[PDB]
């Protein structure tokens, strides 16, 4: 079920989860910019103990070049896992409207007691 | 019936490949390394990194989900709430 | 603020009505 986020949503599940549903959209954001630098700094030292070929040294141009490329997955990554934080809260962490025009609190409460 | 966590792992594999693919065309790579991806040991350099970081990449991201996944058992709450809503349906 | 605006750029999901299937909107049209 496709819904926007309501503030009763974020409660109930909150209460559900154990957690408000950012803060697995945060451990998953957090962690795919760690391995975005994890990779890119693994790349520019795997090039740079190669960066003379034959007699000319390529030091600057790999500099720039791992920048450069760096750069464009900090644009990339923060674009879609935008869409992850807006297609999650929206379609999997969501709300019908059965639920909320008519009590979900008997069935989260049913479910934590009998 | 159970559809939801399925999706999560849908979602976050289509988040990742998205993310990684303008590293996947070595055209934009040897743009970045212009220079040094004309001589013969640059290429064959280059062609070990985008092989490898991607490599790394979905290895890294795959392992950090799972456990993330884990530690929020966010499976079982996702079927919790699946199964939960077809029983209010009903 | 989390139904429409991701906190650090703001990607309104403007696209009109998206396109729902299996009881959700389809991923394909919604990531471009």
């Amino acid at each position: 079920n496709a819904t926007t986020p309501t503030m009763q949503s974020t409660s109930l599940l909150t209460e559900h989860l154990g957690y408000p549903p950012i803060s697995l959209v945060d451990d998953i954001i957090n962690a795919v910019n760690e391995i975005m630098y994890k990779c890119t700094n693994a790349m520019e030292k795997y090039l740079m103990q190669r960066n003379i070929i034959g007699k000319k040294d390529f030091s600057d141009e790999i500099k720039i070049g791992t920048a450069k490329l760096e750069s464009l997955l900090e644009n990339s990554v923060d674009k879609n896992f935008d869409k992850l934080e807006l297609y999650v809260l929206r379609n999997i962490l969501s709300i019908p409207s059965d639920l909320l025009e008519e009590n979900r609190f008997r069935l989260l409460h049913h479910e934590k007691l009998v | 019936e159970h559809i939801r966590f399925q999706r999560l792992v849908q979602v976050c594999n289509k988040a990742l490949e998205e993310s990684i693919r303008k590293l996947q065309s070595w055209e934009k790579i040897h743009e970045c390394f212009p220079n040094y991806g004309q001589t013969r040991e640059g290429i064959e350099n280059l062609t070990v990194c985008q092989q490898q970081v991607i490599k790394l990449w979905s290895n890294l991201s795959r392992v950090e989900f799972d456990a993330i996944f884990h530690e929020r058992s966010i499976e079982e709450k996702l079927n919790q709430l699946d199964d939960l809503i077809n029983k209010a349906r009903s | 603020n989390l139904g429409v605006k991701s906190r650090k750029t703001g990607l309104t999901v403007n696209k009109t009505v998206q396109k729902d299937e299996y009881s959700m909107e389809n991923l394909n049209d919604f990531f471009k």
